[PDB]
RNA sequence: UUGACCUCAAAUCAGGUAGGACUACGCGCUGAAAAUAAGCGCAGGAAAAGAAAAUAACCAUGAUUCCCUCAGUAACGUGAAGCGGGAAAAGCUCAAAUUUGAAAUCUGGCAACAUUUCUUUUGUUGUCCGAGUUGUAAUUUCAA
RNA sequence: AUUGGAUAUGCCAUAUAAAGCGCUUUCGAAGAGUCGAGUUGUGCAGCUCUAAAUGGGUGGUCAUCUAA
RNA sequence: AACCAUCUAGUAGCUGGUUC
RNA sequence: GGACAUGGGUUAGUCGAUCCUAAGAGAUAGGGAAGCUCCGUAUGAAAGGCACGAUUUUUCGUGCCUAUCGAGGG
RNA sequence: CAGAAUCAUCGAAUCUUUGAACGCACGCGCCUUUGGGUUCUACCAAAGGCAUGCCUGUUUGAGUGUCAUU
């Protein structure tokens, strides 16, 4: 039972892990909550909610 | 033999007599109506298909072929008639996006569409350059 | 020979009696019987037999009618009443289940489905 | 993704951390019942991979089996007996000490209507696949019964073709 | 037939206490008591209180077996529990 | 010498198949009755010097003679992800394979989707 | 006094950690963020906690009818939860702190989350109990949460709390988290 | 003093499912004096196999099954396989990458509304509870 | 009397969307008590030990395939 | 140990018969 | 004729069984077994009900006790 | 011998005791409701119920399992 050894985690990575760009998805208002809303303006105007 | 069919051989209860077997059980034709009028209920499938003009195979036959001796236009004409009807494939705009190109070409011109693209405030959806130009011609 | 169409428009107590009546008379005709009697009555027990049989049936066809009605439009039933076509009919696959695509199964039919076509010749 | 840590620190097996883990849950599993459901998978990410997903008809169960055909193989029919109303999806490895090796079993409900309109795993509510772990189908039952493309891998044999204008 | 025990008819039948009404029930005290005020129920004194009491003799208060089966089938009774679920 | 296979069914082997060949075209009439394949050399020695039907066009195939792998499955051209054009003999005689094909098609057109709006 | 077979079965179970020589990666999620600055974290965290699907419904039907009659906004800002999803954002960098539930029971999900957050320079801590974690998230248990971006009036409350788990936590053990507990 | 959960129970709890039969052909497992018989388990109208951790040594082939041929050859009396000709052809799905500007997903209860081999069948819509962030959808499957 | 699939036509339709293909000054996750080594029972299995990332498998330095 | 149905038309160097 | 033909005949609160256990069989809890199956029945089983109370936050508090078949018993 | 049919067809029903066989055994109980009697706190009858393994959900819980509450 030796005491912890931390041969790789006793320093600081600057940089982030993946190198992939941000997808416009985190800038632009969510298409996802579109899909309900106009889901939900249907069945107003069709009468169901 | 078996008990099972010794049962309905002294039992008292008719047969389920099934009333099927056909000679040349030559399958009629459905699916398109102009091929249909135009088969011929007694020869072969392969011999419809090439008096009709069709090929009936692209690829080689595996045997031999039938020499007894020493509607394409129709469907051609058909084919560019529906395609004609249904040519229209042009999209109109929706009173949203009436609005929406209409505000980004009465602030940045009309043919920047690089610049509406980085806009902030106004662009909100983030639509990129080509999606801009498509929503631009297909106003007109 | 009490015709059917006549009994199934009459109501369920009617019924009730009718049938109540329809055992005393054949409780009658057997005692008869085993007494000694003539060929008429023996004739007529066969015929009194079965018209115990369509009142009864009627009765039912009208009791179950009823659950039917009183069941209709329900998420569940009671088993009688349901179909019974074979175990394995009715723990298959229903065809809205089995027609259900996975939303990439239905972007691959929309825009590249079975084309018609011909080749010439 | 967490499972991507999962995975390799699953190849460890010795490790000062599963070895203590090891030694923990082995000791767990052999006071409880030989057979005991499990309230999730003991290793979210080998069962995730193999076709669990945490939604209702799927349903997890560990299992023991001592040592000395393949283990694995028993783990599926012991089971597979044990919830008759439940199909087989796979199985895998979780545990194992000087005497037992414990497994954990994969099983969906035909029965079940999440089960039954997801068109991922409306496969298995089919009637062809009763019992697959009874005949060889599960991936250990193909692996066992040498199912495999390749060169590694009885009627054809002692008949006659014996044909008409021979 | 069986020579017939004690107390399997009559006056130590019908005649059932308020405990036993309770298991019966399954209620807690407060509850039976509630759907005993909403209801027209009310104990019932025995004429012979030790045959009714399976040879007891404490006092304890009776109920008829056929009011208690009354409240057994009492739609009200599930809005109680609907109530400590809520 | 055991079991036995007796071929008193080849005769009837011989007509089931051929219904099921009119069943299937009459089902999928103006359409040939198979699909095209290409021409490739088999793997040999002794059979380098013929040429035979291979499985499909290659994703370099279709992608040549004008047609997307999606596109293709539809009209009737196998595909054959595994096969692959190691010599530029292969290409063209494949590619003027489906160039004829496609000059002897005619697609019929399907039903639009338009939506009352855009 | 005779225990069921499962009473018997908790008991043995928490007497036998103890008992064991815990590995250090383990060992760590015994000595844990105090009571004082749990409850800060917390004071903080249920700020921003995410919309229920109550509140996600409500909201969007505002919009509906809005839209339906006739007709943005700024983005939401609320705690980030989920394994995956917050693995990926320390990896990301994205995330300002890290809080991991003390008690997963497959603790294999959690155990490489300390030298992982250490790695990219998290700061982190490990709050006592899921249902805690559970509860700001409205689930029923929350493996692990953190702190990506809050808004710029909370956000001298963020950084007096981050040092506060420096000083508390990681100024604290430290040393200790590297011995294998347990042992007594 | 009050509550979150975790695990474990109980119920004539709400709704479901399993067993036994037939067994010509299917897939296992076990096994004699042939991988046979007998034994054991398990299915379907077919089963199994199946979209290469595959051949080959070419001008290369291209899931599986089946027929002919290979061939009584090769290898070691047993007894192949590739290539070759045909029959048929159809491809695909997950895990592993953050939806993070929004669990977008699903079972169930009730309420309605339709539909029906069908008053027996099958769903949609709303609504409440839950499942689920220890991961349900969308996206991707190496051909990318 | 039920139905299969097309065709014509009507009525709704979430298209603020979804998809194919050019291009890239960006990236490309890929299944472990499993492969495998030693021995034992008749390719698989048991025991003992136990992996890797241009890695691994299979063929003749190249070719081919990308298991669990 | 006996019995039963299978393997099974088990095993023949041998006995008996083998048709105008 | 015990043959066949054709009919008739066994009446229970108090007589016996049904009620009980013995030796043992024996399901279950469990555990083996590739498997038909095997062991196990006191076994590391959460294994059966009683009373009290103006009703207790109008959400139950307090207190007590610890299978089954099988013919001489009735 | 003394709208028929010792008919066909078959989409509606009936389907005794059993048997995987399922309240317990090879007769004995329990549960809910309903009824009867020129007999009504007794008796009797009737209809509907009670097998185990498992799955989803539900309700009632157990725990010196984990933790919180100035």
């Amino acid at each position: 039972y030796p005491d912890y050894d931390d041969f790789f985690t006793n320093t600081v990575r600057e940089t982030p892990l993946s190198s992939a760009p941000e997808p416009k998805r985190r800038f632009a208002p969510s298409k996802h909550e579109q899909k309900r809303i106009l889901q939900l303006a249907y069945a107003i105007r069709k009468g169901r909610i | 033999a078996n008990p099972r069919q010794r049962n309905k051989q002294r039992s008292g209860k008719p047969r389920l007599t099934r009333r099927n077997a056909n000679k040349k059980a030559k399958a009629k034709i459905y699916g398109n109506f102009v091929i249909q009028q135009n088969w011929d209920k007694h020869a072969t499938l392969r011999q419809n298909y090439a008096r009709l003009g069709l090929l009936a195979t692209p690829n080689y036959v595996t045997g031999g072929v039938e020499k007894l001796y020493p509607v394409v236009r129709q469907l051609e004409e058909e084919a560019v008639k529906k395609a004609a009807r249904q040519s229209n494939k042009m999209l109109p705009l929706s009173a949203f996006e009436h609005a929406y190109i209409q505000r980004l070409i009465n602030k940045y011109g009309t043919e920047d569409f690089e610049s509406m693209a980085k806009d902030v405030k106004l662009n909100s959806k983030l639509f990129n350059g080509s999606k801009l130009k498509n929503l631009y011609i297909r106003m007109k | 020979a009490l015709k059917t169409f006549e009994l199934r428009k009459q109501s369920q107590e009617n019924l009730a009696e009718q049938l109540q009546e329809l055992r005393q008379e054949l409780a009658s005709l057997r005692v008869q019987k085993i007494a000694g009697g003539s060929g008429s009555k023996l004739s007529k027990i066969k015929t009194t037999r079965k018209d115990i049989a369509r009142i009864l049936t009627v009765i039912n066809e009208s009791n179950r009618l009823a659950a039917r009605e009183a069941y209709k439009n329900k998420k569940y039933i009671p088993l009688d009443l349901r179909q019974k076509k074979t175990r394995a009919i009715r723990r298959a696959l229903t065809p809205y289940e089995q027609s259900r695509k996975t939303l990439k199964q239905i972007k691959k039919e929309r825009y590249f489905p079975l084309r018609k076509y011909a080749l010439k010749a | 993704g967490a499972y991507k840590y999962l995975e390799e620190l699953a190849k460890k097996k010795q490790s000062d951390v599963n070895l203590f883990l090891s030694r923990v849950r082995a000791w767990e599993y052999r006071q409880m019942n030989v057979i005991h459901r499990a309230s999730r998978p003991s290793r979210p990410d080998k069962a995730r991979r193999l076709g669990y997903k945490a939604k209702q008809g799927y349903v997890i169960y560990r299992i023991r089996v001592r040592r000395g055909r393949s283990a694995r193989c028993t783990a599926e029919e012991r089971v597979g007996r044990y919830c008759s109303n439940l199909r087989v999806l796979n199985s895998y490895w979780v545990n194992q000490d000087a005497t037992y090796k414990f497994f954990e079993v994969i099983l969906v409900d035909p029965s079940h209507k999440a089960i039954r309109r997801d068109p991922r795993i409306n496969w298995i509510v089919n009637p062809v696949h009763k019992h697959r772990e009874s005949r060889g189908l599960t991936s250990i039952g193909k692996k066992s019964r040498g199912i495999g493309k390749g060169h590694r891998f009885w009627l054809r044999h002692n008949t006659l073709s014996l044909r008409r204008y021979r | 037939a069986r020579v017939k025990q004690k107390g399997k008819a009559g006056a130590a039948r019908i005649y059932i206490t308020r405990n036993q009404a309770l298991k019966k029930l399954q209620l807690t005290l407060a509850d039976f008591r509630r759907i005993c005020i909403l209801k027209g129920v009310y104990p019932r004194e025995p004429k012979n209180k030790k045959k009714a009491n399976k040879g007891s003799t404490a006092p304890v208060t009776f109920y008829y077996t056929k009011d208690i089966q009354y409240l057994l089938h009492e739609p009200i009774v599930q809005k109680f529990r609907e109530y400590k679920v809520f | 010498q055991r079991y036995v296979k007796t071929w008193f069914n080849q005769p009837g082997r011989k007509l089931r198949r051929r219904q099921a060949r009119q069943t299937k075209a009459a089902k999928i009439a103006p359409r040939p009755v198979e699909a095209i394949r290409p021409a490739v050399k088999p793997p040999t020695i002794r059979y380098n010097m013929k040429v035979r039907a291979g499985r499909g066009f290659t994703l370099e195939e279709l992608k040549a003679a004008g047609v997307s792998r999606r596109v293709a499955s539809t009209i009737g051209i196998p595909v054959d992800h595994r096969r692959r054009n190691r010599s530029e003999e292969s290409l063209q005689r494949n590619v003027e394979r489906i160039k004829v094909y496609l000059a002897h098609l005619i697609v019929f057109p399907r039903k639009a989707g338009q939506p009352k709006k855009g | 006094v005779k225990w069921p077979e499962y009473i018997r079965l908790q008991r043995r179970r928490k007497i036998l950690n103890l008992r064991l020589k815990v590995p250090p990666a383990i060992a760590q999620f015994q000595k844990t963020l105090d009571k004082n600055t749990a409850t800060q974290v917390f004071k903080l965290l249920n700020k921003y906690r995410p919309e229920t699907a109550a509140e996600k419904k409500q909201r969007l039907v505002a919009e509906a009818e809005a839209v339906a009659n006739g007709k943005v906004s700024k983005k939401p800002y609320n705690v980030k939860y989920g394994l995956n999803h917050v693995v990926a954002l320390i990896e990301a960098k994205k995330a300002k702190l890290v809080l991991i539930a003390s008690d997963v029971d497959p603790i294999e999900l959690v155990v490489f989350l300390p030298a992982l957050c250490k790695k990219m320079g998290v700061p982190y801590a490990i709050v006592k109990n899921k249902a805690r974690l559970g509860t700001v998230i409205h689930q029923k248990t929350a493996a692990v949460l953190a702190v990506t971006e809050v808004r710029e009036e909370d956000k001298n409350e963020l950084a007096s709390i981050v040092s506060a788990v420096d000083a508390n936590f990681s100024a604290k053990y430290d040393e200790s988290r590297r011995k294998w507990g347990g042992g007594i």
